[PDB]
């Protein structure tokens, strides 16, 4: 004998909402039901009762927006019309006895949010503390999860301690004053064998899917070792500034305790070839020391390209960086403007505009950053990042959702930058092209078997004819949407005609045409018929039947 | 148009106490009995104590006592435990099927002082590559509510990039816990060494300080 | 009748920027007090020399002084622009035979490089730094329209073009 | 029975000389003594003859300036007066049966000279070849002195051998062209035991004194005069080109045989104080290892002063020396330095480099452009081009042809240009890679009729997992080279794992293909074999 | 004042050969013989061939023929030797006590041909203290004495820094032997990896190198 309450979410202002009372136990031809809400730090408010009979009535203040029905035999649906932010409530549902709401059993309450903030994800990190400070007589430590950045209201975490008992403390929510959306943690202290114990917190989101669930699975502890320091160094010029004809580049590790360490060499940032390089370790006594070396043309070091050594070390990962060195350092801030990618478009039906704005010199202060319309229309709440970069730089990401009716009727955004340590703001400017349009033509082929080859094949896809030049190229393997990063995509050029004209090409492994030979190139863009997207198949096993 | 005045909304008395909760009604209740009096806490459903403006509910114990006719009624809570600190309502209902609460009453109960449990924990290596940095001081299990929580980064005090999480009153010691988040940037965490937490209690004779050492765990 | 003189001699200058606007002519009357009027209106400046620190938008447009004489003085205009490049000039109209220095300034003392200067679309003259073409006379071929391109803190930015013309000497 | 001449000395211009010939054997009263000079280089020469009467009788150029004289019954003296340098020669004198010099019993002859320098004694080295030149058999061995820097002559040069037998030679004298002083060498064969044998020669210059003796005591074999490699390596500034508060400068000796070594740090050539840097030393199999750091300011690392790294091993010096580096751009100016196309090299077998200078100023005083190579061998003429750009910039454009084989073997091309408004020389230097090899795979495709476009087609041609990145492609249509402007090709992009890969792209009209319906997609690429190139044809054909 | 010419100044024929020596005076000498023919090498006393113009001295071989009278002389050498390499001189006794040398004429033979035997020698350490460093090359035992020997300094042709000596002919085989001694300063030494000498020779078929690098012996 209980009740439910379900349907509770984040929806916009003016939306329709139903809500679902489930019970259990009792029938609801003997017993009528109540609804009762209750907003945050506010205390308890009737809204109304439906009686056996199918009666609804309500309080004053409903005024016709309430309504109650009796889907079935178990379930009470509620439905509210013309909402605003005053209804962010948790609803109860309850059995009563009699028209009165005096009653004893109640369900625990489903919670509506009315607001204009984007539905994120929460991101949940380990909360563990320092094993050093953490005694080595523990008998009982307490640990955590923190599901930090969602919104909106709520997430619940589980707990998995494995065999060991755990009491779980979930703290309210705290709203960001930054951002605006919510943060938790939730404390487990379990007691016995805790060390050698694999924690996992469950938090689950529902404003996100139903279905969203992270597990994030740790162990209680944060000593590691006694840190490494990693420095740079370089090949001198000669005695008349020259620079000699290669240059070298020595990565060094100091001493730490010994342990499976890797150097990897980024030029910047992409992952290098590791034949160029070598590699050594020695160890002295109880430590161990870590040489890399890197040698480069003079024309790469005069190219003013960053390298960063990157060292893997028990898990954790170490950094430095360097560039060609300069006496003095100008650089002004630049800024770009992107169009939404035809598959936010048109598959995804979520485009968006993103403001780049890179280069500039981390002054004092934050810099200014605006979206508007030509036309005057309101613009959507834009995201923001700020990340300091490994040159120097502060790099700034303003990603704005833009109406998907809106940019195909050829509307305008800016992108306006303003500094107080600027001369001038910075404009940009984007737009749906003005010109016609012609539709992909798509041919899809397969390199052929050779020496060498037997485990690893090249697949190549050829996108031509096309008008306008913004084009989205994704390939497709039994059934999933294979990464972006699995493949590689030219920038558009002009045909000798008419069209504009991509490659893509994509690497592919022997366990994926075994598992399935058909790959999919597909193009997402605006001028292709009827859906804006074209695609074909392609067999790689394309047998050789000689004089047909 | 009618009203539920519930006076108090707020009352304090210690372990063993009693307290008094009025509500006073604009018009009389259908059938001069027929209001309710409920027990809330934070996160849960209502639990009815008195129905009937004088019958005790079933699993209510008998320390809830109800009274009152008309448009006057009291409930009064006697021998009051560390249980019964919630926020307590009434119900009224009309004619013409009209149900109006009460304003509701935060009752506050005076038990014994426990000292805080401090702890700090430093932030992820999974939120480190996010650009973020949370630093959590935990204060586990302290009776009473007041407590001060301040941010020492490189010896420095911070302001306006800490929050604070407090839970309910406990349902079986009634005690507290409290955390506070040092949010910081990727620079702003990397430039300093020594994050420390001290916390200030009735409790304690002195403040607390939980530290540690960015990089030396 | 007074002239008006400005110091800097730049007409255009930058947001932000000083001038001191001086105002003299003729000791026939010993000089007391001067009128100033940016557009017509009167300011509430006595004194000779008038100061304009820290230039708004509303600072534009034109100026004029006059004495206790009869007569008043020529319609000096002052434009202020907020932007990367300036190429400022010494004056707006010029009879031959006077300096004329032509500076493409850029914005809080920062460094010009790569600088080109236009006149009329071709390029008159380029030099790796920011540089002061000094032409002390002044053909009547040298009337245009100038412009100049430039780096700034590696970017390039272009000048708003102005238009310079020239004058015979004699009528 | 002989004779024997004394008294030859160096004398300076004016001072009279007296030689002393010496007989043995026969008798005065019997015999005449001619005198007979030769200059170095010409021919004989005589001056006079004394009888056994007394009477002397002289040439026609002597004048009264030459004197004999006999002395005793076994010596003759001749006195010779106002002399000059022409009477540098050396003096015989002889045993006349007559009054003609017809005679067959002649002294050896003393060397008179007539200089004015100084008189310097020889400075002695041994002259041994390297030993792992030396073979380990070596049944004979040759070894030698230098005996150099002196004035006048001569030296003479003996020979210790120890217990062998052994050949000397001692080679005639050479005059120093700058300092006019004379060097010989002395060489020395042996055989047997002449590892452990310790071998000497004796060096002595009777012109600076008579008992000038310089034995010169080694050995033909040691240890390889060491040479141990210095290096400098520096400190980084940052990721935003900035300098850190101090310099670190490490210099290393890597890879020598152990020995006494001492560091020494100069700043603009003075010796800075010890505690300044630290040296430390490992040793690894055989080879040693020797490393020094320094530690500098920022401020003087920004001074532009000259830190030098001297090492002294085994009392010997080996250098190296630094400076703040030159950034490339002194005024703003950039300079591009190529390297040549493949199919320049490989297929044309013209392979050239351009150097391409831009933004300078139109100035006055032409730029100064010069070519060369890191080991000196010579260069071609250029292309020397100038021209002024449409927005007021000059930039000046060279092409030199280069050698196909040169460029393979990985020399290094360096262009230098001088302006007379830059401070300094700038400098762009080009060479062949130091990664691996990895030829280029070609896979060339027609693309399926499209409904519609019956008259044109697309071919497509993939070259992929090449090393290095320096491509050419073509393509070819009736056995010609169709214009590069028919076909778009991307630029060189890495692949997933080793190598690169372009695309090329083909438009085509129904005329070509029913002209001739292969067409070819080649590759030149250095790592291709056997002549760095390899193409795929491909039709628009099917089965059937 | 009276002249004594010799001719020719060079004369070559091989091994068997005959070479023929000419003097003519422009007044006739004493009793219309008395006339010397002379042999002198390097760093010898000459030697005396013939005597009275026809006489053969004691010693001489039978090989050697003086012939002439009054003003013209000759001398024959018939049956040509390796060893007969050397400068000739004739001798003129007149009147008045008067006696005049010839010219003199350098006769050279050919003989079977020796390939030189290269050695390199880099400076001794005791020079490198003296800021010069002279780098030897040496030629052994070679036939016929023309040879070029060519340096290289980092493959760079070296010119106007080195200088040869040459030794005169042996007495037992004939041969000669050549040094050529390259001479440079101690900062043009330290500048330089790879030291180079090329003998180009007749009995070569290729100018044989022989190199070595700075250190490594
Ligand atoms: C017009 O031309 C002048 C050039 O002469 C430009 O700048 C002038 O700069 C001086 C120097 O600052 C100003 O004089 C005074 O500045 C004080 C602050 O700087 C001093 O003090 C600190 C320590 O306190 C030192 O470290 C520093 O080195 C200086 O010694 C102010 O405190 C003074 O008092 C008043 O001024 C401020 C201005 O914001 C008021 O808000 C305060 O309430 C206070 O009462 C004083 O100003 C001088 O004033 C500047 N001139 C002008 C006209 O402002 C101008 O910038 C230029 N105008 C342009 C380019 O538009
Ligand atoms: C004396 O007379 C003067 C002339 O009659 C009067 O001067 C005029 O003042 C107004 C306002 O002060 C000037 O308008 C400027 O400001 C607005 C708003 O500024 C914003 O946009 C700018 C775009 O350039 C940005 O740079 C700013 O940071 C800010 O975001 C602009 O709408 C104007 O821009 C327009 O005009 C300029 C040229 O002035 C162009 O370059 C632009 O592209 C755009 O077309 C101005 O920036 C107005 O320009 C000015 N008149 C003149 C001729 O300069 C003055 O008000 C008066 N004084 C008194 C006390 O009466
Ligand atoms: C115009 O430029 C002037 C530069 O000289 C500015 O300065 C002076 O400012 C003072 C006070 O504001 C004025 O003084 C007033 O007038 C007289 C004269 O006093 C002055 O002279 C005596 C010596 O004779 C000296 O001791 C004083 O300190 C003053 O400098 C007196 O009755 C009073 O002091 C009175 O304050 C000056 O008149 C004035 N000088 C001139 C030449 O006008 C002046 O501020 C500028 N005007 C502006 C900005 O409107
Ligand atoms: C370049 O710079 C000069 C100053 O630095 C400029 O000034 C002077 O300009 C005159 C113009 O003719 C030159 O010629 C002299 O003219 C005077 C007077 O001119 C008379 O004739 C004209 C023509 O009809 C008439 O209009 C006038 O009213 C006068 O009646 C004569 O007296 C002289 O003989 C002489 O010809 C000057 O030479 C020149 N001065 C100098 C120092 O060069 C000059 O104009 C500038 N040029 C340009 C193209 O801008
Ligand atoms: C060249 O362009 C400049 C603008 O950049 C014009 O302004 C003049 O610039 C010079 C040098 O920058 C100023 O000279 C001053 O010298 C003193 C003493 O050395 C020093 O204290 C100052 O800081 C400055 O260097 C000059 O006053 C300034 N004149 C004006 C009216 O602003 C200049 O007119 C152009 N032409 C020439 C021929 O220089
Ligand atoms: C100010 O300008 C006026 C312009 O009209 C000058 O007027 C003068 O008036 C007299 C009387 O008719 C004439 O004779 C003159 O020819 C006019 N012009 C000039 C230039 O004097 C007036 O004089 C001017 N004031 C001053 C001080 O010059
Ligand atoms: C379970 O929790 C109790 C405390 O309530 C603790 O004493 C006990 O050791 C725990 N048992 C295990 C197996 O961890
Ligand atoms: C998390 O763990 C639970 C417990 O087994 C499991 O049902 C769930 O699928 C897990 N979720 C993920 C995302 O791994
Ligand atoms: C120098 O060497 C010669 C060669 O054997 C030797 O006879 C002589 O005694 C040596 N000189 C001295 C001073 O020993
Ligand atoms: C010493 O004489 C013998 C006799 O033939 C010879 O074999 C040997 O090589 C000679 N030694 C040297 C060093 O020439």
């Amino acid at each position: 004998q209980s009740l439910e309450e379900s349907g509770g979410r984040l929806v916009t202002p003016g939306t329709p909402l139903t809500l679902t009372c489930t019970v259990s136990g009792f029938s609801l031809s003997t017993y009528n039901i109540h609804w009762v809400r209750q907003a945050p730090g506010k205390g308890l408010e009737w809204i109304g009762v439906i009686d056996t009979g199918g009666g609804t009535y309500f309080a004053s203040w409903a005024k016709g927006r309430f309504a109650i029905s009796k889907t079935s035999s178990t379930t009470v649906d509620l439905k509210m019309t013309s909402l605003t932010a005053a209804d962010t409530a948790t609803y109860f549902c309850a059995k009563g006895f009699d028209y009165s709401a005096s009653t004893n059993l109640w369900g625990p309450g489903t919670l509506v949010t009315i607001s204009s903030a984007s539905t994120q994800s929460p991101s949940v990190f380990p909360l563990t503390r320092c094993c050093k400070n953490i005694p080595s007589n523990a008998t009982s430590v307490t640990l955590g999860c923190l599901a930090t950045g969602y919104f909106p209201e709520p997430v619940m975490v589980t707990w998995d301690t494995g065999s060991l008992n755990g009491t779980t403390m979930t703290l309210p929510a705290t709203t960001l004053t930054l951002s605006g959306h919510y943060a938790t943690i939730s404390l487990l202290t379990v007691s016995g064998a805790w060390a050698k114990q694999m924690f996992t917190c469950r938090v689950a989101h529902t404003p996100s899917s139903t279905d969203w669930v992270d597990n994030k699975t740790f162990s209680v502890c944060s000593r590691d070792f006694t840190p490494p320091t990693v420095k740079i160094l370089q090949s001198s010029c000669d005695g008349g500034g020259h620079f000699p004809p290669t240059i070298q580049l020595l990565c060094l590790v100091s001493g730490y305790t010994p342990g499976t360490i890797n150097i990897t060499w980024l030029e910047d940032g992409q992952v290098m070839d590791v034949d160029l390089s070598t590699a050594s370790t020695t160890q002295e006594g109880e430590l161990a020391s870590t040489q890399s070396e890197l040698t480069l043309s003079q024309k790469h070091w005069l190219s003013d390209r960053t390298y960063t050594c990157q060292v893997t070390y028990q898990g954790h990962t170490f950094e430095d960086s360097t560039k060609k060195c300069a006496d003095s350092n100008p650089r002004g801030v630049s800024a770009y403007l992107s169009r939404p990618s035809p598959f936010d478009l048109f598959i995804r039906k979520s485009p968006t505009i993103t403001c780049l704005v890179v280069d500039l010199a981390p002054s004092k202060g934050t810099v200014n950053l605006t979206w508007s319309r030509a036309s005057g229309k309101p613009v959507n709440h834009s995201t923001r990042k700020e990340e300091k970069q490994r040159n120097g730089t502060l790099t700034v990401t303003s990603t704005l959702p833009v109406g998907t009716r809106d940019w195909i009727e050829g509307e305008t955004y800016q992108c306006r930058v303003t500094h107080p340590h600027l001369p001038r703001a910075l404009m940009r400017s984007t737009t749906k092209t003005s010109g016609p349009r012609a539709a992909p033509e798509v041919y899809a082929f397969a390199t052929p078997e050779w020496p060498g080859s037997r485990d690893k094949r090249t697949l190549a896809c050829l996108i031509q004819n096309f008008m306008p030049e913004d084009i989205s190229v994704q390939w497709l393997h039994n059934e999933v949407q294979l990464p972006d990063a699995r493949h590689s995509t030219t920038q558009p050029r002009k045909t000798k005609g008419s069209g504009f004209f991509v490659f893509s090409r994509l690497e592919v492994t022997r366990a994926e045409w075994e598992q399935k030979d058909e790959f999919i190139c597909r193009a997402v863009h605006e001028a292709a018929s009827p859906s804006q997207t074209v695609q074909r198949a392609v067999s790689s096993v394309n047998p050789g039947k000689h004089h047909h | 148009e009618l009203d539920m005045t519930q006076t108090p909304s707020s009352v304090s008395a210690p372990v063993g106490g009693s307290v008094t909760i009025n509500c006073q009604s604009s018009q009389s209740v259908y059938g001069n009995n027929y209001l309710a009096w409920y027990q809330q806490k934070a996160g849960q459903p209502p639990k009815l104590l008195i129905y009937r403006a004088s019958t005790l509910a079933s699993g209510a114990p008998s320390r809830f006592k109800g009274s009152g006719s008309g448009t006057q009624f009291t409930l009064t809570i006697s021998d009051l435990e560390s249980d019964d600190a919630a926020t307590y309502y009434c119900l009224g209902y009309y004619n013409g099927v009209i149900n109006v609460f009460g304003g509701g009453t935060n009752v506050e109960i005076k038990r014994t002082v426990g000292a805080p449990s401090v702890f700090i924990f430093p932030p992820s290596d999974e939120q480190l590559k996010s650009g973020t940095a949370s630093v959590v001081c935990l204060l586990n299990n302290f009776y009473p509510r007041e407590a001060k929580v301040q941010w020492k980064v490189d010896n420095a005090l911070q302001s306006g990039n800490s929050q604070e999480s407090v839970t309910e009153q406990d349902s079986k010691d009634s005690t507290y816990s409290l955390s506070s988040t040092l949010t910081l940037s990727k620079a702003d965490y990397e430039k300093h060494k020594v994050y420390a937490c001290e916390v200030t209690h009735q409790g304690l004779s002195s403040p607390v300080t939980k530290s540690f050492n960015r990089g030396e765990c | 009748k007074p002239k008006v003189s400005l110091n800097p001699p730049w007409n255009r200058i930058f947001k932000g920027e000083n001038v001191t606007l001086t105002c003299n002519g003729n000791n026939f009357f010993e000089v007391s007090s001067t009128k100033w009027f940016h557009n017509g209106s009167l300011s509430e400046e006595t004194n000779s020399s008038l100061n304009i620190v820290n230039a708004k938008f509303e600072d534009s447009g034109e100026y004029k002084c006059q004495h206790q004489q009869v007569n008043e003085s020529e319609p000096v205009y002052l434009e202020v622009f907020s932007d990367w490049l300036l190429l400022q000039a010494s004056a707006e109209v010029v009879m031959e035979g006077q300096p004329l220095f032509l500076r493409c300034h850029g914005w809080r003392n920062w460094d010009v490089y790569k600088v080109i200067y236009y006149k009329d679309g071709e390029a008159l003259k380029y030099w790796y730094e920011n540089h002061n073409i000094s032409i002390t006379n002044a053909t009547v071929e040298d009337s245009g329209t100038y412009y100049c391109t430039g780096k700034v803190w590696q970017l390039d930015y272009e000048s708003e073009p102005l238009n310079i013309t020239v004058i015979k000497a004699p009528r």
